[PDB]
């Protein structure tokens, strides 16, 4: 499985580089599309991990984290918006 | 030949194809000047990358009482991908996140 | 040893975040100390054993002992109850989540009418004579 | 059942009428019956159920039936019973003087004393580590309702910034516990307590996670390094939310202190100079502390401090003589430490919250409360007529004959600096002539006059002629002249409970050997192990 | 037991005394004189010289209720109810035509029963506690008079709890060592002879406990003060109440204690000292209220140091001078109070000396000063002269024996010199003498004094027998006024002459050694160590004052710092099992040290939250990498609920954090890293160390034989410890609560006031028409989170996700709702929560306690229909749902906006 | 018809990885050459769905974005706000956005 661990590392230079993004972001609003990028980065790790450790209890997590995913991001907008709709 | 060998070699490329995708999309959150010009790369990437890696994951170990949640998961990463920075595009604009300077038309205020 | 190294990064994360002014971010510094809590629960089941206890007959000695995730399942529960009652603390003190406040004692007193309820015969223990 | 599958009913009877009283909240009278219906059948089962482990014996019940070991066992054993018949009474006395306060009429005051004492007979009677600490979350998170439940239905910045000081350092402290107790099923296989029988004595590894273990319990219970957070929080809280805590929450922690360092240190002997070393200097700075106070409610903290370093010396002098001194100081100050914050909490409520010398002559104009105060705080000076005496004297007792002259030396001239500071609140508060002071009994920011909140809502209102628990005269300041404001139901409670602390004085033998019974279950745990594990 | 049957009538007559004092205004003092005394008529002729009742009364401490009347204590119960019964006749003609007397003869009686306990005290335990009870009630008569004696009272307790703890310290030593608690046995133990530096330390142990109750060198200053309580309250105090209980104690005492050269040293020096520094600050104080204090002072001081001499010759003159002294002080504060109500005034502007009104009340004054002087036929002057004898020999060599005799006489020259300033001289109509049923009770001690210095044959037979068994030889005592020149008479000779002579130049004496002197007296050395006490206390009170949470931990830190520098030499770790380190594990670890460093170095609390939401993420991670699939399932979901939370609280705070100075987070960081490593360092060295726990095992190989389900997580969470569960829902519910409760105690901070810089007529505003996006999306996220909550619950005992991830999977459903609202008034949950979460924790008790049907408390009762495994575990959980349901919709109605919508 | 689901989700997978190829070419052009313009679109979309979902596609195209909606009109005519990355002319973006419309109008339809 050594497309997986490429592929796991590639997704986490992406995270880390998106992170660094999150950090120096001059408008507050960057460090939320960071933390939107870098939520779907870790359900594609979830995935790709429950991939690497062979594991049938995946998707679960996948059905849940992008409900997740969402939630936590549609919030941070809300929070952008100074609570205001 | 067989009809586990091209699943597998699908899901490897496809997960491939989703990192490199989410290599993108985070070099974009780098080396681009607007926060809408960030969302408008994110609301793509981040979409098209997971269900890239979610499907060959999926294709990976293709067990049977995971279908229907992929089926699923895949068309619920696609609208919350297009939502959230839909939303997030908005919520800075409200909260005055500045366009960049390289802007040549603009048909909303900004003041 | 890394789930020894990420326990001590959010336990140093939770030292410095609780040290800091704002009571925000020190409910940060106590969810992140949570999750240390949780992090060496985790670890104490061995850890060398990466399967999941779902399977028909599981496998010891190959699969994640059971009780420090009940153990884990259930803090979690408690420390997000404690956090979220400590979020609603943050926003009804003061005007602010300001946390730099000294002693306080005198704003749950009465005014204390000077001198006593006797100006005339002070105690002559109190160095203030 | 088998009268040992009743054991769990201490925690399933309130853990039910709690989760009923939160239903139906608004009939006061009906959950004002309901909850004194339960605590007075608790104080009747472990008052019954003290008489089942008076010969030593060690009653354990397997929680769901499973292998020893494998479930949580409850345990009973003449230590844990003493603890629940004293918290209990203890918890009775406080919600009686909680009705007459003007606490108890608002929202969900009957269900968290009814959690809160759930919380406290799991904490007691729980065998193993993990359900503990679980227990330990059981009985703080409803503390932290009450301490916002006050007389007058309002919160100020003051007692929100004491819970969160409270709060914050007891999620630390829990957290510490928590990660002990996972570093020690790291090293060990188990956290049941019974299954630890020696795993101290045997490797260090483990040693220094029941360390941490007994310094998060040491947290809980404010010992001298970490003691400022208990001084800084009880102050601040409602006079009858501070007597109900006086008794439940450092006590259980000093309960979990003596239960595992007598099962899992099997009482080392090699670890004991510390304990000596922290307890003496608690016993000291506590009551310096006390001594360097000027509010009577803020003087009492700092005393509880002390006297908590007073209990804990009882287990570094372990020994036949040295549990015993010690569990018979924790029972009796507890029940003495109720007593006094119920005494001067009774002034707090009529008089309202100032400092020493604002009031005066309070002996002569309300003699009820001025007897329960006089005579629990002759008992925690240790003073002869009266039980701390003969507390005070087994733990001199002990502690010479273990050799500590140090540590004896702090615990005798330590009652000196306590009798100077309950002399100093004698004299500030009930000493003097009776002077005509202001009919002002709620700080402002207590007040439901200059708050924008909308108020606890009250039990008593739904009558009309209330607004927040005051008589309002209805519809169709000036020095108030000295008088008695504190009726017979607000000195009630603390005058019953300080002819406890006289009955255990003059009859203290009666006490006495109830100690020791359960001081032979820890310095020889072999029949508590041995009822655990089979 | 008739002995105690005596001690419980003393005591039945204080319990009695209020009831008299009540029914009799103030003749109430003529019965318990009556039955004060007769009890004392009783105790010395219905019993023994010597018996030894003892009821059980604490055999766990081996303390008994043993009560001894060895002739010492037969001269002293004599000694102290005597008095006590004549102060009760004088004082019901002293007290006023009143009817509220109670509060003084409960505890005027109830002084004379602790004193009857002291002296009766075969048990060194019993004898503090009637010590402790004397004390008390000493207190309590000072209290009286008013404000006057609040200060002097609470002096006075300190100073004799001073004292009478180190008494509790003494007797502690002496039950510890001797293993038993008799002073019958304690003081005749073969100890005192073995090891004198055990001796040393109970005798000075046991000196200041008698110095304190006594008023000694550094003690005396709460005697003269006293003085604020009435005069008869006085003269049992002085006489035999308090001040002769130290000196009760030194006479027991001394059969063991009186060889040892620190006992004799300590109580000769120190009674000496303060008998000449009392007899001079009696000769030069004024009011007879100071004086009298002042002198029973010196008294007490002679009669410690001719204790302190520790002879058999001095046990008898140290008997005789206490009976002597109870004796003529208890008449001289007696006269000094009738010649105080007689006239009105004992010093307005002075008073002409005594001899004005001669008849009556001048004659017992001129009887009790000359006894308290020592002339020749009195009590007070064979007394006298048998103290002279005895100091003649005390020990220390062949010199210092001698001096003590001459101090003695300097002491006993100002003694009389002060007496003779009594009975005449300004202590800066009244035909109406003395009632014969006042003065008399006054003139009895006075002529008691006279009859038994005359007639002293009465005495031997008794204080001899009282000396023999105070130490343990015995001497042949004879009280007789012989006129055999002995060295024992020649210095009385030369007191009563150099008295005189000092009595005639008075003035310039006085005005002599008042400059000269400097305070060794006065009240302001007890206050100034009170101050420094409540001075120190204020100090280390200052340490924890500020109640900030940033300060209460570093506390918790240091402790934290010194158990991790204990730890790393401490542990020495097993080798290791397996490798609990994987390929896929230094990624998240990466993903989780960044996310730490980006949220501990954030300066806006957006970026914040959302690195604590990535925290969140990578901790799911990390759980689902070690095979935990349940736990990383609910920690993705409460990263969800608490981000959702911290968004909803910091709508309301402002967008940065408070900047907090330099050289403060240096040192936070500095500590952090520090306990960082410390935790990283037990985490490596205490964990991959071990096989598989024993119940783990179990729980893997028991779990679908046991419980039917394979999900060994949730069969461990509902089935075996089902009581974690129970207690972490209803923790849950309370947070619920309790949250409920803080939002209606104070005003939550109103949403702050963003100021949106967008015009009004632009789209990307108008809410309602612009959430558009959400409310078309929730359309298919509502349906799907329900069927998702509903397909957790049900398997979540063969599958990942019992009933806590099917809770918080519908907690993010409600914070869908929350969202999707157009405003803040449709926001609002409109469902009872408070109702939801009652209904979920009686839920989860009842399944739990349904288990008692077969079984105990939370215990499933699977039955099975078909082939379905149904169990109560599925009740329990839909409980657990419906708590944790109705918390997140509390935390979400509650914090949600502001919306002021539900009050009239 | 067992594998029709197969052949259509692996024609979707192939409509996406040239939009994903098309997404990586985003990320590397050089600066100067992306010209973001806002839009105001005129949607032609009665109902919630139609609009959101055209929103929805819009955003996951991957050189636009759709910032909010509202309709200043009585009940009807939806307008979008739409954010669009190297369409250098305004013409140019809502001549693609009226394509994009089109072809999603022609299908979720009668
Ligand atoms: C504010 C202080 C109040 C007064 C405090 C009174 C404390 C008196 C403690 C006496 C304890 C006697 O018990 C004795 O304690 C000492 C340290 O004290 C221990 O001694 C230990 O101390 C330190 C380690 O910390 C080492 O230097 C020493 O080698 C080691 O043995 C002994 O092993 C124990 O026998
Ligand atoms: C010097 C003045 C002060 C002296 C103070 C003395 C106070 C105590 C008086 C002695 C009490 C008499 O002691 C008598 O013996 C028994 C035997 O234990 C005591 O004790 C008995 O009664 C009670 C039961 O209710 C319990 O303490 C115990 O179970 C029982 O043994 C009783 O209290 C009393 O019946
Ligand atoms: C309020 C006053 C308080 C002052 C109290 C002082 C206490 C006085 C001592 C009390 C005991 C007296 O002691 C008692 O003395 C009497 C009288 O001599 C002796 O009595 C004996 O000898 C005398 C003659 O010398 C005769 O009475 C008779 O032969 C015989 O009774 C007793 O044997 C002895 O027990
Ligand atoms: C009321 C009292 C309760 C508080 C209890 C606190 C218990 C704290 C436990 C800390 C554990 C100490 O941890 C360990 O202790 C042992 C016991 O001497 C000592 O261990 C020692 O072992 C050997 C002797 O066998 C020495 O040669 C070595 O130098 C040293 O490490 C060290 O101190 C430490 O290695
Ligand atoms: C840019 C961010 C990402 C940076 C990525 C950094 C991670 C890459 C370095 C990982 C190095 C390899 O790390 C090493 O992996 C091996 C397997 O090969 C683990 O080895 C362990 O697990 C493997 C299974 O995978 C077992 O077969 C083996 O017996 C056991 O020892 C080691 O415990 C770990 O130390």
């Amino acid at each position: 499985m050594i497309v997986v661990d490429i592929a796991i590392v590639l997704v986490a230079i992406a995270a880390v580089l998106s992170s660094y993004r999150m950090i120096r972001g001059p408008h507050a609003g960057d460090r939320a599309i960071a933390a939107d990028l870098l939520f779907f980065a870790f359900i594609a790790l979830l995935a790709l991990v429950g991939v690497r450790v062979d594991s049938p209890f995946v998707y679960d997590l996948v059905l849940v984290a992008t409900l997740v995913g969402l939630v936590s991001a549609l919030s941070l907008a809300r929070l952008m918006s100074g609570g205001r709709r | 030949m067989s009809w586990e060998l091209v699943a597998t070699v699908l899901g490897s490329v496809s997960v491939l194809v989703g990192a490199v995708v989410f290599l993108g999309g985070a070099i974009g959150l780098l080396r681009f000047p607007d926060l809408y010009v960030r969302s408008s790369a994110i609301g793509a990437a981040a979409g098209l990358g997971l269900v890239f890696v979610i499907a060959g994951a999926f294709l990976l170990h293709p067990t049977w009482e995971a279908a229907p949640k992929v089926a699923v998961a895949a068309i619920l990463q696609f609208a919350s991908s297009a939502i959230g920075a839909m939303y997030i595009a908005r919520a800075g604009f409200l909260s005055g996140a500045a366009p960049t300077t390289a802007t040549r038309y603009s048909q909303i205020e900004f003041t | 040893m890394t789930l020894a190294i990420s326990v001590g990064v959010l336990m140093a994360g939770f030292v410095f975040l609780v040290l800091q002014r704002g009571m925000v971010r020190v409910i940060l510094g106590f969810i992140l100390l949570s999750h240390a809590a949780h992090l060496t629960l985790m670890a104490a089941g061995g850890a060398s054993r990466r399967e999941a206890p779902l399977v028909s007959d599981p496998d010891p000695a190959l699969t994640s002992d059971g009780l420090p995730q009940a153990f884990v399942l259930t803090a979690i529960v408690i420390a997000f109850a404690i956090t979220i009652y400590l979020l609603v603390l943050a926003v009804i003190g003061g005007d602010d989540d300001d946390t730099d406040i000294g002693d306080l004692d005198p704003l749950d007193l009465l005014p204390e009418t000077p001198g006593g309820a006797h100006p005339e015969d002070p105690e002559p223990d109190e160095p203030s004579t | 059942m088998t009268l040992e599958s009743a054991l769990t009913l201490f925690v399933a009877v309130p853990l039910l009428t709690a989760g009923v009283l939160v239903a139906v909240a608004s009939r006061t009278r009906l959950i004002l019956t309901v909850l004194f219906a339960v605590l007075g059948t608790q104080l009747a089962a472990a008052v019954a159920t003290v008489p089942w482990v008076s010969d030593g014996s060690v009653v354990v019940h397997q929680v769901a039936l499973w292998a020893p070991g494998v479930s949580i066992p409850f345990v009973l054993d003449m230590f844990s019973a003493l603890m629940l018949t004293v918290t209990s009474l203890l918890t009775l006395t406080c919600a009686a003087f909680a009705v007459a306060a003007g606490e108890a009429y608002k929202r969900f005051y009957p269900p968290l004393v009814l959690l809160v004492t759930a919380g406290v007979n799991g904490a007691l009677l729980t065998g193993d580590l993990f359900n503990f600490f679980v227990f330990v979350e059981v009985m703080l998170l409803p503390s932290y309702g009450l301490m916002m439940i006050t007389r007058s239905g309002r919160a100020s910045v003051v007692g929100v910034a004491a819970s969160r000081l409270y709060i914050s350092v007891n999620l630390l402290a829990s957290t510490i516990l928590l990660i002990g107790v996972a570093l020690i099923y790291g090293v060990t296989g188990t956290v049941n307590i019974a299954q630890l029988h020696g795993a101290a004595s045997e490797d260090t590894a483990v040693a220094v996670a029941t360390a941490l273990v007994l310094f998060a319990l040491a947290i809980k219970a404010a010992v001298v390094p970490v003691h400022g957070w208990l001084a800084r929080a009880y102050p601040k809280m409602s006079p009858a939310v501070t007597a109900m805590f006086s008794g439940l929450h450092t006590k259980i922690a000093i309960y979990a202190i003596y239960r595992i360092y007598a099962v899992i240190f099997d009482g080392d002997s090699r670890y004991l100079w510390v304990g000596v070393v922290v307890f003496s200097a608690t016993m000291l700075i506590g009551v310096l502390g006390a001594v360097g106070e000027a509010a009577p409610r803020s003087i009492l903290a700092f005393h509880m401090v002390s006297q908590i370093g007073y209990i804990l010396l009882g287990v570094a002098l372990f020994g036949p003589i040295g549990l015993t001194a010690g569990i018979f100081y924790l029972l009796h100050h507890m029940i003495v430490k109720a007593a006094l914050f119920l005494a001067i909490g009774a002034i707090e409520v009529r008089y309202g919250p100032r400092r020493l010398g604002q009031l005066s002559g309070l002996a002569k104009t309300e003699p009820l409360v001025a007897v329960a105060f006089f005579a629990s705080a002759m008992s925690l000076a240790g003073i002869p007529p009266f039980s701390g005496f003969v507390a005070k004297l087994s733990l001199i007792i002990a502690a010479l004959d273990a050799g500590q002259i140090a540590a004896a030396a702090v615990a005798v001239v330590v009652s000196i600096l306590t009798l100077l500071s309950m002399l100093k609140i004698w004299t500030g508060i009930f000493l003097g002539e009776p002077t005509p002071t202001d009919s002002r009994t709620l700080p402002e920011g207590l007040d439901p006059a200059h708050s924008e909140a909308t108020g606890i809502p009250d039990g008593r209102d739904v009558d009309g002629r209330h607004r927040d628990g005051v008589e309002i005269t209805g519809a169709a300041p000036d020095m108030v002249p000295p008088g008695r404001r504190i009726g017979l139901a607000l000195a009630a409670p603390a005058l019953a409970l300080s002819v406890v602390t006289l009955a255990l004085g003059l009859g203290g033998q009666l006490l006495l050997e109830l100690s020791g019974t359960a001081a032979a279950n820890l310095y020889d745990p072999t029949t508590y192990i041995q009822a655990v594990l089979g | 037991v008739t002995l105690t049957l005596a001690l419980a009538v003393a005591f039945g007559i204080a319990a009695i005394s209020p009831l008299l004092a009540r029914t009799m205004g103030r003749d109430a003092g003529w019965p318990l004189a009556a039955m004060l005394g007769g009890l004392a008529l009783y105790i010395w002729f219905a019993i023994p010289v010597d018996t030894v009742a003892s009821v059980e009364w604490m055999p766990a401490l081996g303390v008994e209720l043993r009560l001894s009347l060895d002739p010492l204590a037969r001269v002293f119960t004599m000694i102290v109810l005597g008095i006590g019964a004549v102060v009760m006749a004088y004082s019901s003609r002293y007290l006023g035509r009143g009817s509220g007397h109670g509060g003084y003869y409960g505890l005027m009686t109830l002084f004379a029963a602790s004193m009857l306990g002291l002296v009766l005290a075969d048990d060194v335990v019993v004898l503090f506690v009637a010590w402790e009870f004397t004390t008390l009630c000493s207190f309590f008569l000072i209290t009286l008079a008013g404000p006057k004696g609040t200060q002097p009272a609470v002096r006075t307790l300190l100073v004799t709890v001073a004292g009478g703890l180190c008494l509790l310290t003494a007797a502690a030593l002496m039950v510890v060592r001797t293993g038993t608690t008799v002073l019958s046995e304690i003081l005749v133990d073969p100890v005192w002879s073995a090891d004198p530096a055990f001796a040393a330390v109970i005798a000075v142990l046991i000196a200041m406990a008698a110095f304190t109750k006594s008023a000694q060198f550094p003690f005396q200053a709460w005697l003269p003060d006293a003085m604020v309580a009435a005069t008869p309250v006085s003269a049992y105090l002085h006489a035999a109440a308090m001040v002769k209980a130290g000196i009760y104690l030194l006479l027991r005492f001394s059969e063991a204690l009186h060889d040892v050269p620190v006992w004799n040293l300590l109580l000769i020096t120190c009674g000496m000292t303060t008998a000449v520094l009392g007899a001079v600050f009696a000769m030069q104080r004024d009011d007879l209220k100071e004086l009298l204090a002042y002198s029973t002072i010196s008294q007490l001081g002679f009669l410690v140091a001719t204790i302190g001499v520790g002879t058999p010759a001095a046990m008898v003159a140290a008997i005789i001078h206490t009976i002597a002294h109870a004796l003529f002080k208890s008449s001289l504060f007696m006269f000094v109070g009738v010649v105080d109500h007689q006239t009105g005034t004992r010093a307005m502007s002075g008073l002409p000396r005594l001899y004005r009104i001669m008849p009556g009340t001048a004659i017992g004054v001129g009887l009790a000063a000359a006894s308290m002087a020592g002339l020749p036929p009195l009590l007070g002057f064979v007394s006298k002269e048998w103290m002279f004898k005895s100091m003649l020999d005390a020990p220390g060599g062949a010199w210092a024996g001698p001096a003590l005799g001459a101090l003695a006489v300097f002491a006993a020259t100002f003694t009389f010199a002060y007496s003779a300033r009594f009975l005449l001289g300004g202590f800066v109509e009244t035909i109406e003498a003395p009632r014969a049923s006042f003065f008399l009770p006054a003139a009895l001690p006075a002529v008691l004094g006279l009859v038994l210095g005359l007639t002293g044959f009465l005495l031997e037979p008794a204080v001899a027998a009282a000396a023999r068994a105070s130490i343990g030889e015995g001497y042949e005592a004879d009280f007789g006024l012989w006129h055999g020149f002995a060295p024992e008479l020649f210095m009385s000779m030369i007191v009563i002459t150099l008295g005189i002579v000092l009595v005639v130049v008075r003035h310039p004496v006085d005005r002599f050694l008042d400059r000269e002197l400097a305070p060794i007296t006065g009240v302001a050395t007890v206050d100034a160590l009170r101050r420094w006490a409540i001075a120190g206390g204020a100090r280390v009170g200052d340490v924890t004052r500020t109640d900030r949470i940033s300060r209460h931990v570093w506390a918790v830190l240091l402790v934290l710092v010194a158990l991790a520098a204990v730890g790393v030499v401490a542990v020495r770790p097993e080798p290791e099992v397996g490798s609990p380190v994987r390929a896929e594990d230094w990624i998240v670890v990466v993903l989780l040290v960044v996310g730490t460093a980006a949220m501990v170095i954030s300066r806006s609390r957006l970026g914040a939250v959302a690195n604590v939401g990535i925290v969140g993420f990578a901790m799911a991670l990390w759980f689902f990498t070690l095979g935990a699939v349940d736990v990383a399932l609910t920690q993705l979901l409460v990263e969800v609920l608490t981000v959702v939370v911290i968004v909803l609280v910091l709508q309301r705070l402002p967008r940065a954090f408070h900047t907090v100075s330099r050289s403060r987070t240096l040192v936070s960081a500095a500590v952090a890293i520090v306990v960082g490593l410390a935790s990283g360092a037990a985490v490596w060295a205490m964990t991959g160390r071990r096989e598989l726990s024993d119940v783990g095992r179990y729980f893997l190989d028991n779990a679908e034989q046991d419980t039917g389900g394979i999900n060994v997580v949730n069969t461990v969470l509902v089935d075996y410890r089902a009581l974690d569960t129970l207690g972490e829902l209803t923790v849950l519910g309370v947070a619920g609560l309790a949250v409920i409760l803080a939002l209606h105690a104070r005003r939550a901070l109103p949403r702050r006031d963003v100021p949106l810089a967008v015009h009004a007529d632009s789209p990307l505003l108008s809410a309602q028409d612009n959430g558009v996006f959400l409310r078309t999306f929730a359309r298919i996220l509502g349906p799907l989170i329900v069927l998702l909550s509903l397909y957790f619950l049900v398997r979540g005992h063969n599958a990942p996700g019992g009933g806590f991830n099917s809770a918080l999977i519908g907690g993010a459903g409600i914070a869908i709702y929350y969202l999707r609202a157009p405003s803040d008034k449709a926001a609002r949950i409109r469902v009872p929560y408070v109702a939801v979460i009652a209904a979920g924790v009686i839920i989860g008790v009842v399944t739990g306690l349904a288990g008692f049907v077969d079984g105990s408390f939370l215990l499933p009762l699977h039955a099975y229909l078909g082939d379905v495994h149904l169990t109560t575990a599925l009740i329990f959980d839909v409980g657990v749902y419906l708590a944790v349901l109705g918390v997140i919709m509390a935390a979400i109605d509650k914090l949600g906006g502001d919306d002021r919508s539900d009050e009239p | 018809w067992p594998l029709r689901i197969a052949w259509f989700l692996l024609w979707f997978f192939w409509q996406q990885t040239t939009t994903s190829a098309k997404v990586v070419r985003d990320a590397f052009l050089p600066h100067a050459s992306i010209t973001p313009g806002f839009v105001r679109f005129p949607t032609r979309c009665r109902s919630e769905l139609e609009v959101t979902m055209l929103s929805s596609l819009i955003t996951l195209t991957p050189g636009t974005l759709t910032l909010g909606a509202h309709h200043p009109g009585e009940g009807e005519d939806w307008e979008i706000v739409v954010h669009g990355m190297y369409f250098p002319d305004p013409d140019d973006l809502t001549a693609s956005l009226h394509d994009l419309e089109n072809h999603m109008l022609r299908a979720i339809r009668r």
